[PDB]
RNA sequence: CAUAAAGACCAGGC
RNA sequence: AUCUUUAAAAAUAAGCCCUGAAGAAGGGC
């Protein structure tokens, strides 16, 4: 805020740019516009399945069976079969 | 038992919509509905200036009203008290529940 | 190489686990063999088919 | 042998209620890759596998199309109607390849095939997951935190993660509190199931103003374009269906207040609701935003604007550091550059006589051209030398030989230099 | 290592 | 191309 | 306690200097 003012302070700098440039102005580059307006709505079909009171209760975590199945049957025959190949 | 649940708000839509949320929230989770009940609009005001000197502006002093609801629910079950923890409910309501 | 570890995610526990070093006879020296040893232990499982 | 892989693998298996029609699937992928490599041409296989006996019969696989493209793999489809008439263009006819023992060693390419099956099938089923909420707002309770990223606890063991530049600023964190966010879009990243939580990417400021405000979740208002700095300052633009709504209002609220709760959910995030035009021009005038914008000349084929901004309020038109013009040249889809009154004059001056001059690399007779160029103006060799109807009916007298002659010199210019200098090779 | 080791008795001529 | 350690003690050749 | 004419606008925050025309780019304390 209070800083950048040495830039004012060179507007004389500037000015001769401008005498010299005269086409060219201060600019602002463009960064990634495009999936920022799908993502900003589904508009209300996302929240009619997410439903804000019905459907985190009614869907809360599914993977959370799965992921206990996996790691335990590799797990399962070290620790069942035994250590005594 | 009771939990019992007593809400207040600034906006009619949002305490409307709450207690949609609500009383369709303890509709799904298997558990029976007291209410819901409105009181009526008790009005407040409190002077704020957000400007210099007091009263050379001729416009008003920030007034406005209340609205407040009420909902009882007898017998839940744990799928009740993690679906309402679970639920998120909107800012600018107030929550005053209570539970035993 | 974690490549290998990626296609050791696919083909097996025991596929790629193994590299030679097998105990060879010695340069220079070659005879016959006329006495092997048969040494197990009674816990893990000695081979059939053999 | 093995005979102890089928039991440990229906042991493995029904973890998600589908017990042998993943790992059928996986046989047929599995056993038919075997034999691709010990028969050196092309040879394609399938077997039918059997869990009750224990036998296992290969069948013989031959592709039936038209012509032969290389040779033996093809049945010739005058050959496929002897066989079996049932069988017709685009399966293979069955023929027995002699084999039956559950198998020879290898036996393992089977055991770590069954872990890559059971690793992509966790995957497909945290991908479920990944489709039963995205996008929504949960939280979660924080267990780790490994100093670059963090870890949470979003209720039943679903572990969490959030990184650095995915936060705000100067966050700070206890073990213990939730934090809300949107989440996300997929990455792995390795062999597991992350999920990145943020609250600086804009769906997390969006789906706090779905929570907030209730006619979105009835489409009264409609919220086009979100533009942020995740602790200083947000633009995000709004319209409605029903011309009579205003979607300002509805997103203000009383007294403040929807901004400001949003806003204190978010630290010191200013919050400017704008209203969103089907005119390309006036959005921006929208969306400068406490500027007060005087003229605004739009440019096709790049996607730019230029603004001019006339007295006092050119620093607050541009903003501290450039938010205002970049915010702005994040919002609404065209570049945009600010500038003064006087800038915009030396522009109008600067691209007149740049025009002139770059008319002076043509043939260029006497000045009354010039005072055409000037009076109209038509730049840029007057748009391929197409216009209607004598300008528009432009008087100077001069009705079909002089309009001719700029015509002709216009085409003749632009299709000799145009294809001197501007044509390649 | 992996497989085995036994003890092999060899005979050379010398 | 990489692995069979290091150290102790004894026997042996001159 | 027998008529009161189709619903309400918000930010006051980011330390000090050099190069550069830059509110493009980087450096220092």
């Amino acid at each position: 805020a209070a800083q950048t003012r040495r830039r004012e302070r060179r507007a004389e700098k500037q000015a001769q740019w401008k005498a010299a440039n005269p086409l060219l102005v201060g600019v602002s580059a463009k960064p990634v516009n495009r999936p920022i307006l799908s993502l900003n709505r589904k508009p209300k079909s996302r929240v009619e399945s997410a439903l804000n009171p019905i459907a985190d209760l009614t869907v809360a975590e599914y993977h959370k069976q799965i992921e206990s199945n996996l790691q335990r049957i590799e797990r399962k025959n070290q620790r069942t079969w035994y250590s005594k190949p | 038992q009771r939990i019992r649940i007593r809400l207040k708000a600034f906006d009619h839509r949002l305490i409307d919509q709450a207690t949609a949320e609500i009383v369709e929230t303890a509709k799904r989770t298997g558990a029976q509905v007291r209410g819901p009940i409105p009181l009526p609009t008790r009005s407040e005001r409190f002077t704020v200036l957000i400007s210099p000197h007091v009263n050379k502006d001729a416009r008003d002093q920030y007034e406005i009203r209340t609205h407040l609801r009420l909902v009882d629910i007898v017998e839940p079950t744990e799928k009740t008290v993690d679906a309402l923890m679970r639920l998120d409910l909107a800012a600018g309501v107030d929550v005053q529940i209570s539970l035993g | 190489t974690p490549e290998e570890k990626l296609l050791r995610a696919i083909f097996g526990e025991k596929a790629s686990d193994v590299k030679d070093s097998s105990l060879r006879v010695p340069n220079g020296v070659s005879g016959t063999v006329i006495d092997v040893q048969v040494f197990t232990r009674d816990g893990v499982e000695k081979d059939k088919r053999a | 042998m093995n005979k102890e892989i089928l039991a440990v693998v229906e042991a493995v298996s029904n973890e998600k209620a589908l017990p042998r029609e993943k790992i059928f699937e996986a046989l047929e992928s599995a056993l038919a890759t075997a034999t691709k490599k010990k028969y050196e041409q092309e040879i394609d296989v399938r077997v039918q596998i059997d869990r009750k006996s224990g036998d296992f019969d290969t069948f013989r696989r031959w592709l039936v199309v038209d012509e032969v493209t290389q040779p033996t793999k093809e049945i010739t489809l005058e050959a496929a109607r002897y066989e079996d008439e049932s069988l017709n263009l685009g399966d293979y006819v069955e023929d027995q390849i002699e084999s039956v023992t559950f198998d020879r060693i290898t036996t393992q390419t089977a055991k770590q095939v069954i872990v890559q099956k059971v690793r992509e099938a966790e995957r497909a089923m945290v991908v479920d997951q990944f489709r039963e909420h995205e996008g929504e707002i949960i939280t979660g309770v924080v267990k780790k935190v490994n100093r670059d990223n963090i870890s949470l606890d979003l209720g039943n063991n679903a572990e969490a993660v959030i990184l650095r530049e995915d936060m705000l600023p100067r966050e700070n964190f206890r073990p213990g509190d939730r934090v809300r966010g949107v989440l996300y879009s997929v990455r792995p990243e390795a062999r597991g199931a992350q999920l990145f939580v943020t609250r600086s990417k804009p769906e997390m400021l969006i789906e706090l103003f779905r929570i907030e405000v209730p006619e979105i979740g009835e489409e009264v208002i409609e919220i086009k374009a979100a533009a942020r700095d995740p602790g200083s300052r947000a633009k995000i633009a709004v319209k409605t269906n029903d011309k009579r709504i205003d979607p300002v209002g509805a997103c203000v609220g009383m007294r403040g207040a929807r901004v400001q709760a949003v806003s204190t959910e978010l630290g010191g995030e200013r919050i400017d609701i704008v209203l969103w035009d089907d005119n390309p021009a006036q959005f921006v005038i929208n969306a400068m935003a406490p500027a007060d914008v005087a003229s605004i000349v739009v440019d096709e084929d790049k996607h730019t604007m230029d603004i001019a901004v006339e007295a006092g309020n050119l620093a607050q038109a541009i903003g501290r550091n450039g938010q205002n013009v970049r915010l702005a040249s994040q919002l609404s889809g065209w570049e945009l550059n600010v500038m003064t009154v006087d800038d915009l004059q030396a522009k109008h001056q600067a691209e007149a006589h740049a025009a002139i001059d770059t008319f002076t690399k043509y043939l260029d007779i006497d000045e009354d051209f010039a005072t055409v160029l000037v009076e109209e103006g038509f730049s840029t060799l007057e748009e391929l030398a197409y216009v209607p109807m004598k300008e528009l009916l432009e008087i100077e007298g001069l009705d079909e030989p002089t309009v001719e002659a700029l015509r002709e010199r216009a085409k003749n210019a632009l299709a000799t230099i145009a294809q001197a200098q501007q044509e390649s090779l | 290592g992996v497989l085995k080791i036994v003890k092999v008795y060899l005979a050379v001529k010398r």
